[PDB]
Order: C-alpha cells, then structure tokens, then sequence
DNA sequence: CGCTCTGCTCCTTCTCCCATCCTCTCGATGGCTATGAGATCAACTAG
RNA sequence: AUCGAGAGGA
DNA sequence: CTAGTTGATCTCATATTTCATTCCTACTCAGGAGAAGGAGCAGAGCG
C-alpha cells in the first residue's frame, strides 16, 4: 500500500522438550520481549482453552 | 626571523631594547624638546595659562581656550564640564566640520585646575589626526604634562599627565596599558568604532576610567543599531551594555521593526527603541549648523534610471541560470561573486562601453557638462573600478579624461593629497573620481557643480559623508547628486537594501 | 505554488536521472543501497551482444568467498534458465540467463 | 548445619578478515569570499 | 587528476 | 652618514541579512571463527 514492509514475525521453538521447548515465544512488532502465545491469545480477545 | 640572520637581529635587539628604554632616534625625533617634563619649564613660560575657572569666581572654563571656542562650543564645553562634575558620560554629537577637539581641550584646561585633576587623561584618534592634535595639545595647554603614547616600548615608558594616542596604538598595546591612572578619557568620532562585533568595541570597553566621553558627528534619533556598542563606554552605568540591549530592546525591534509579514508591528519595535533613546537627554550635546551654515546652496539629489541592453540583460540572467548557485550552496565564492557579477555586467564587463548603458549615461552627462563648463565628481567605491572607469575615459573614450580628470590613489601622502583637493577646487581641474573613504579623509570638493555616482556604497548615510564634503559651508554653487542605478539589475536590489538601512 | 513546483521538477528530472546514472538507488550520500548490479550500459559488438543483456539476471549476492548453495544448479532451475549459460569466476551463478 | 567465601562452569558478547597480476570504460566532482585602504617598515638615494 | 563502480585476461 | 621619499606587504572596518531547517529508518541478508568478559553456581572451610 505504498509500503510493503516485507517485515517479519518470528516464532521460536526452544530446543528440546526436556526443558526449553516447554514453550514457544514470538517476536512481535517493536516489542522488546518475546511473548508466549497464550498471552497473545489474551491480547487477541481469546480466553477459553 | 630576518634575512640577515642573528647578526641583523642583534641590531634589532639593540633598537628593541632602546625602544623599551631610550632610543636616541626617538629621543632626537619625538622626545627631547617635545613638551616633556624637562622641557615644560621652558614651554610653560609662554603658556602658564592661568585657569580662569579656578582663578576667577563664577568661571567654569579658562579664557585661554574658552575665548578660542565659538559661542556654541563655549556652551557645549560648559555642559561637558558639568557632566564631569556629575560623574557621568555623554555624547558630543556636534555636526561635522564645527570642531570638537578644542572643546575637549578647553574642558581639560578646566579639569586639572578647577577640578584638581592632576593625573592622566586619555585621548584617542587616527595617527595623522594626532599629528595635528599633538601640536594642538602642546600649544594649547602644556600645564598638563604632555605625554604622547605613540609606540609600545617607548610610548609605555612614559608612564606619567595627558596621554595622546591612536586606535592603531590601542591594538599595538592597550592590553598592557589598562586603567593607567586615568582621571578622564575621551574617544574621537564614535563611529571609528561603530561595529558592535569588533575587537575595537571590546577594546573600547577595556578602556575603563572615572568619566568616559565619546565625540561624534551623528545623532541618537535612530542610530541605536550601533550606538548600543558605544554605550558600553559612554554609558556603562547609565544605559548598560550591548549584550544587555541584545535581549532588552533588540529582540522586539528585530521582530516588528522590519515590517514583519505576520502579526507584529514596527511601532512596537520602535517603542522599545524609544524607551532607550529618550533616556539620553541631559547627556546629549549637539551643536547644529542652523546657526552656522549661513552661506551655502541647496543640497540637491536624484536617482538616474538606466536600463539594461539586450546584451547585459541576457548575461546577468545567464549567470543566474547557468551557475546554479543554490546547489553550490549559498554564501560560497561564486555565489557571493554573483552578487557583484550581476553589478559588473554594467560596471565592466571585461568590453567597449557601447555594451554598457551606464557607460553611455556617464558619457552623455559628461559631454553635456563639457559644454556647460561644469566641474563634476564621479563617485565609485572600488580601485578595480577606478581604473576601469579610467580605461573607459582613456582607452575607450579619451575625450572624457580630456575634461581635466583628477584622482587620488591613497599611496600619495597628505601633502600630495591636499594638493589634489586644491587642484580640483581651483580651475586647474574639472573632473574628479571620489570614494566615501577619501570623503572621510577631508576631500571637500565644493568646486564641483554636478556629481555622478557610478557605484556608491551600500548605505545612504555614508554616501552623505562624501556629499557633505562636496557641500561644505562657503560653497557658492548648487550641486545635484545623480545616482546611476540600473533598472532590472541587482543594483536595484542593492538600492532597496541600502534604503532599508536608511528607512 | 509555481515556485516550489519548479524546484520539484528539477529535483525529479535530475534526481531520477542522476540516481540511475550513478547506479545507486538510495540517498546518494554514501553506500546508499547500491544497485550497480542493475545499472549498466549496452554492450554493442554484435546482435547477440545485446541479447546477452536481455537474458542476464542480477541475482542477490552472497558477499565474497561464497558460491555453491546458491550458484550450484538446482533442479527447479530446469526449463527456466539455461544451465549451460553461466559466466565463469566471480560471476559463477551470479548471473543467470533465461 | 547455616554463613560465607571462593573457585568452577557456563553464557554472552565483541572484534577483525576475505589470492595474485593485468586490461579497459565511465564518471562525478571538485571548486569556495569579501572589499581595497591605511599605516608602517625597508630600501634607495642625494646632500 | 583522485576515488568509486562494473566487465574481460593469467 | 644620514634624512627624505617612496614602494612593498600585512592586516584591517563598514553596508546585504539571507533563509529555511537537513532528516529518519521500512531493514535487506550478514559470516567465521575464536578470544574476553561477565554471571551464576556449588562446594569447602568457618561460625
């Protein structure tokens, strides 16, 4: 739209299920921290599991 | 560092030490016999000058100088006398040619006798002006010990009453001679300093004493733009200093005073200027020619309207189109040269006068006056142009230099310079090319009948100074000023810019 | 109005001109997104010398000291570019031909 | 056995470097104040 | 001229 | 020998103000490898 951005969101699968892969965090636009998807769902207006 | 090396520098050391101590060259040339403390026993016998101000009851200024003063000078000196007694400064705004040096001296005469001011007095003006004033101080009032501070080593060595020096001398060593027991100080024409951003302005400030006075041929009506810096000296404890004014009055003056294109009026800026200006009533002294100029003609003036030729018009525009000054960026050499180049399209171009409307206007006016038998001045602010104009009237049209053309170069000393002035005023010469700066010098060419300005300065009040020389009292014939302005060119832009200063 | 438009006209006309002329598509002030690999001149020695410009493709670079994976022929290149037509050396796989 | 102290292990961040030699072409760009006037010093010259 | 950029040769 | 005069070179004041702002990234792949530096942790002697 006169911009394109070709920006990106990153989804990080933390290694192996033995420890770090317990969760997945995402890199969001201008956000200093990677954030767990369940937090993101709350932000998305989604509560029920 | 000298070509001769240390053998030559050893000689230099000789004279150097002598300048600091006693140089026989100096002793013989400017010391022994020149009203020194050992000479004054012989000179004060001719001039014991008994101060009527102290001698006789109810007197303020001593007759020896007071009777030399003109009635109006007598009045002004008495006013200055009182300013000293009030411990305050002032502006001696007497109009040019009326005389102020003697007023200072008359005042001084009273200072060291009725005022008991036996200590040092500081007076500053140009070197050739001091050659004159030195003799005047020496022959007008030698009871105040004469000390002439010309040079550093030898000048400073005379650490004793009245101190005579120059502006050049101030740059030579005033940083060392600060507050040298000064009991009174006065500077000549204040506009020898004028520039607010100069080191002279800083020097002027440095020259601090009990009572600080400045002489000037100007008024305080609307000259504040630069007077603000003179106030540093004259009124340090009456009005304040320039940097104060820069915030106190200058801000609203600059905002409205230039006919602001938004919401601010000139009158507001003016009112601020008024608030400062009108404080200087009892400190402003002014002798006017209303009671002096009893025999002179009408000060006439006009502007010529010369149009550009096809050649000239095309080329000054072509420079602007092809040079691309705004991508070069502004304030650059060729950009700034452009300011002059667009004028040079008619002043030069490099180039017979048939290609210049201005050269043709001058041609026609001088040939008219050739038959009229009128003496005439040409007015130009540039040596490159002084010679170009001479080539115009000698290699391009010889007959114009054949109208008894005359001009001062400046390398000629005052003896020759004076004869140049006399040559033009007397029938010997009929045409003379003049610059504002020699107008300042004293080139009083009242013999002129008509004056053509080929390329003036960028300020009407400086053009005035040259005109005042041409219009000196005693003149018997009317002289009209012809400003040669070229329509459509940068000369009109320049014309309006210099008007904005006068405006 | 009609003054700022003149400024713009010069700026556009000469700006676009200049940028392609230098072969850089950024601010032109320093290393501003060079596109030297895009801007060049027509090689005129024969008929096919111009056809060369048609088919040559400017690929993205792997800096210096890197070739295979990319450059190495991938079978998705089959039918799209001609695997025989590649320049040798630094350009080995840098330039492709349709 | 807690306190403390210390040494041990790990993690994270930073920093510098891309063969030799040669040939041609293009090209952009530079490249930005003054102003003479005045004064004093040196050098030559004649009395 | 001085960099920079691009191609070819060993 | 020295005073006079005149050329040479260096350093300086007095007018235009003039005119606004310059601007963000849009961001793309960009690497290799090894040192240096901090951070936290665990256990040994001490209180």
């Amino acid at each position: 739209k006169g911009s394109r951005f070709i920006s990106t969101l990153q989804v990080k699968l933390y290694g192996r299920e033995g420890s770090s892969a317990r969760t997945i965090k995402a890199t969001l636009p201008y956000i200093k921290q990677d954030i767990p998807i369940v937090i993101i769902f709350r932000a998305l207006g989604i509560i029920p599991d | 560092l000298r070509f001769r090396g240390q053998p030559g520098e050893a000689k230099d050391d000789g004279d150097e030490l002598y300048y600091q101590e006693r140089l026989k060259k100096w002793v013989k040339q400017r010391s022994c016999g020149s009203q020194r403390s050992s000479d004054l026993p012989e000179w004060r016998r001719p001039h014991p000058n008994i101060p009527d101000a102290k001698l006789n009851s109810q007197f303020k200024i001593p007759g020896e100088i007071y009777s030399l003063l003109f009635n109006y000078q007598k009045t002004c000196v008495q006013w200055l006398y009182e300013l000293y007694q009030q411990n305050c400064g002032g502006i001696i705004g007497d109009e040019m040619g009326l005389g102020k040096t003697i007023q200072v001296i008359a005042f001084i005469a009273a200072l060291h006798h009725s005022g008991l001011l036996t200590g040092p007095v500081l007076i500053v003006c140009p070197a050739t002006v001091m050659k004159q004033w030195c003799n005047e101080f020496q022959h007008w009032w030698p009871p105040l010990r004469t000390v002439i501070l010309h040079s550093m080593g030898s000048g400073m060595a005379s650490d004793q009453h009245i101190l005579i020096t120059t502006y050049v001398g101030l740059r030579i060593h005033s940083d060392k001679l600060l507050k040298v027991k000064w009991q009174y100080a006065v500077l000549d024409e204040g506009h020898k300093i004028r520039n607010p951003d100069s080191e002279i302005s800083l020097t002027c400030k440095k020259l601090k004493t009990h009572n600080r006075i400045i002489l000037s041929g100007t008024p305080i009506q609307n000259n504040l733009t630069e007077l603000w810096s003179l106030f540093d000296f004259i009124f340090p404890g009456k009005l304040g200093t320039l940097p104060v004014f820069q915030q106190q009055f200058v801000i609203p003056i600059n905002i409205g005073g230039y006919a602001n294109a938004t919401n601010i009026q000139v009158q507001t800026g003016y009112k601020c200027a008024v608030a400062l200006r009108d404080l200087i009533s009892p400190y402003l002294l002014r002798r006017v020619k209303a009671d002096v100029a009893k025999d002179l003609p009408q000060k006439k003036e006009m502007v010529l309207f010369c149009k550009l030729t096809k050649y000239q018009r095309s080329k000054y525009l072509e420079f602007l189109h092809s040079s691309d000054l705004n991508q070069i960026q502004n304030g650059k050499r060729n950009v700034l040269f452009g300011i002059d180049i667009l004028r040079k399209i008619c002043n030069h171009p490099d180039g017979d006068p048939k290609r210049s409307g201005k050269m043709q206007v001058v041609k026609q006016l001088l040939l008219l006056w050739h038959k009229q038998g009128y003496k005439a001045l040409l007015f130009t602010q540039s040596r490159q142009m002084l010679d170009i104009l001479e080539e115009f009237i000698s290699t391009k049209d010889p007959d114009l230099s054949h109208l008894n053309y005359l001009r001062m170069d400046g390398t000629t000393n005052i003896k020759g310079r004076q004869s140049l002035v006399d040559r033009f005023n007397n029938e010997s010469f009929d045409v003379f090319l003049l610059t504002t700066r020699v107008g300042g010098l004293g080139v009083n060419l009242t013999g002129a009948n008509r004056i053509i300005i080929f390329d003036p300065d960028w300020n009407p009040s400086t053009d005035m100074q040259a005109r005042e020389r041409a219009w000196r009292i005693g003149q018997k014939r009317e002289v009209s000023i012809y400003r040669l302005m070229v329509g459509g060119s940068i000369e009109e832009k320049i014309y309006h810019r210099q008007i904005f200063k006068q405006f | 109005f009609n003054m700022k438009l003149a400024i713009n006209a010069k700026t556009i006309t000469s700006g676009l001109k200049y940028a392609l002329a230098t072969g850089n598509w950024g601010e032109q002030k320093k290393a501003m997104s060079s596109r030297a690999g895009v801007s060049q001149v027509l090689n005129r020695y024969t008929y096919s010398s111009t056809l060369s410009h048609l088919r040559r493709t400017n690929t993205p670079i792997g800096r210096d000291g890197k070739l295979a994976k990319p450059r190495q022929l991938h079978n998705t290149h089959w039918g799209l570019v001609c695997p025989a037509e590649t320049p040798e050396g630094q350009a080995c796989g840098l330039v492709k031909n349709l």
